[PDB]
């Protein structure tokens, strides 16, 4: 069968997912998340589907831009991997 | 008497100088405001709406379509040098990221 | 109660630069949410000079540091100009 | 088991997006942490903002001001 | 016009708290800023949470979300407690 | 009539009330700010200023000094937890930093 | 005067890393931690001399560069 | 010659620095620089001195606030050293 090299899949799947803004994160887990988190501060809270949409788009683009400065802490660190102590790095940098 | 010229027009400005004074003084941010300041705000957001639509236009334009989405306006925004560091804490939905692969990352 | 909207503005400033563009409805939403975001930006930045010297009114001036404040570099000059020939057209 | 809900091709696109080639086996935890920090955050603080207008649904647009106070402001909503 | 400080109630606060332990005029500048600082955010939004919602006035509703958001953590229920205890020997 | 009492007697407190809601209505946040919300200004803002206050009279207790420093300011507000998210994005004059080396760089 | 980017002296560098907590300072970061403080010094002195021009004000006081410095986010307490 | 060795000065000066809160960068250079930014900007400006002394205490905090940054991140990369490349991924990562 057809073997492709570890990275070109990578690549062409980077390439893909930077040309589109498709929704990466599904919509069903997220919004049960939402509803867990929230259900520990108010009992009985509703979510309408735009306020959602918006917490998940926040939420895509805040990881989004964090996996950038890990990898880009990764680079730094001449690794291809990504490491959680490259997240905690740049959280830690950006203070968060 | 004489017809009404209206605000925006008599300074040739098609954002609405009107609206701005309301939003100005129903805001409660200064006890006064001044005749131009709602007229150099509307100029202002003019020429930064302008600069962005034109942008958008060029990116919809290397995109092959003639309508503007957010993707653009996010393209738009980050390409641009001014825009992106004004624009640096902020985020566009349906905008994605731009392009970009690292050096070392390509073969 | 009702909610103001800078469709027309937009569409019009739009088809002022590209007479032959369109724009959708998210990017109608976007474009708004970035006027409305300068605009207040503009007006707190404008708001807290007025407080800073003790001045109750909010003038050019003011809106102009405010420009020069957040806008950065050849967009703020750019927009300065703008501004200055509004006025100018207006008197 | 929400917080499991995602998924690790989800965080994969994610990353993809983040022009990652490659993703350790371990941070897909730490990325679900993390964005449970900041999903409580900004939850906490859009639940403030419900809670003061006495109603019991947060609406989109107090969660874009959450967003905005806390230097993340969004746009389209 | 006079000049606002907070110098004699910080040094009140320092000496029902710490008697025996004075306080520096570049420390009282510190403390000034802070509170004043601390002021100004919580009164912004107030003001903010006030425009959200429609409405023209401040109320205590209003400084109890300010706290609720601004302060993080443990000093949040601290300062809705310490509010909620001055309101309530205001109204007694 | 009978005499008045201050607002620091009436609320328990002793962070000017009065002064609170000066700045208030000349700080123009609002048209009209209610009876309540100055009240609970005062309150806050002493409640803070008490723990920071008290932060630094332990710090000054461990340094022992009998004055407050700003260095033992600076140190009351970076050894709080809920003090240094709250205070994360803000600097003090005469500080510095705390003392933390790493263990890797210690022999 | 001009060429004064050399007034942060090399062992001022040192002091602030020290502070900072680094135990090894190469040669070649000094060149770009005057960069960066310059950077840094043009954003907040624009900012003050705007605040400055704005109220027709010739010299530039405490209070405009700590108001500038809290509009970048940066707020300092003491002055 | 008694020579202590190289690094062990350096964390003796590492707490003396951080135990002490006196300026690091002397007056008259940073002044200098200062006037040198603003002469660009404003013909014939007039500093107070106050206003070059909060100046210069919110320049050493932001640069010490780098340079513990920019050490997190050598120690990151497995390195003590510090190298411009850790002060471009400390800017970038703030977005500066």
């Amino acid at each position: 069968p057809h073997r492709y090299r570890p990275g070109t899949v990578a690549l062409r799947e980077i390439r893909r997912y930077q040309k589109s803004t498709e929704l990466l994160i599904r919509k069903l887990p997220f919004q049960r998340l939402v509803r867990e988190i929230a259900q520990d501060f108010k009992t009985d809270l509703r979510f309408q589907s735009s306020a959602v949409m918006a917490l998940q788009e926040a939420s895509e683009a805040y990881l989004v831009a964090l996996f950038e400065d890990t990898n880009l802490c990764a680079i730094h660190a001449k690794r291809v991997t990504i490491m959680p102590k490259d997240i905690q790095l740049a959280r830690r940098i950006r203070g968060e | 008497r004489a017809k009404a010229k209206t605000r925006s027009s008599r300074a040739g400005l098609q954002f609405p100088v009107g609206r701005v004074h309301r939003l100005l003084r129903k805001g409660n941010y200064a006890e006064r405001v001044g005749a131009g300041a709602p007229v150099y705000l509307a100029a202002v957001l003019e020429y930064l709406t302008a600069e962005i639509l034109e942008l958008a236009g060029n990116a919809a334009r290397d995109n092959k379509k003639t309508r503007i989405i957010p993707r653009h306006l996010q393209l738009a925004v980050r390409n641009d040098e001014e825009l992106n560091k004004l624009l640096g804490r902020v985020t566009i939905a349906q905008g994605g990221v731009l392009p970009n692969i690292q050096s070392v990352l390509l073969p | 109660t009702r909610k103001e909207s800078y469709a027309i503005y937009v569409y019009k400033v739009l088809k002022q630069v590209h007479p032959d563009t369109g724009i959708s409805s998210k990017a109608m939403s976007i474009m708004n949410s970035f006027v409305n975001d300068v605009f207040e930006r503009i007006a707190g930045e404008a708001s807290r000079l007025a407080h800073y010297n003790k001045r109750s009114t909010i003038t050019s001036r003011e809106i102009q540091t405010a420009v020069r404040l957040l806008l950065p570099g050849e967009l703020a000059k750019h927009a300065v100009s703008e501004g200055t020939k509004a006025v100018t057209k207006y008197t | 088991d929400n917080i499991q809900g995602i998924t690790k091709p989800a965080i994969r696109r994610l990353a993809r997006r983040g022009g990652v080639k490659r993703i350790s086996g371990l941070i897909y935890e730490e990325t679900r942490g993390v964005l449970k920090v900041f999903l409580e955050n900004v939850i906490r603080d859009a639940v403030t903002y419900t809670e003061h207008a006495k109603r019991k649904t947060v609406t989109a647009m107090d969660v874009v001001y959450a967003l905005k106070r806390q230097g993340r402001t969004l746009y389209g909503f």
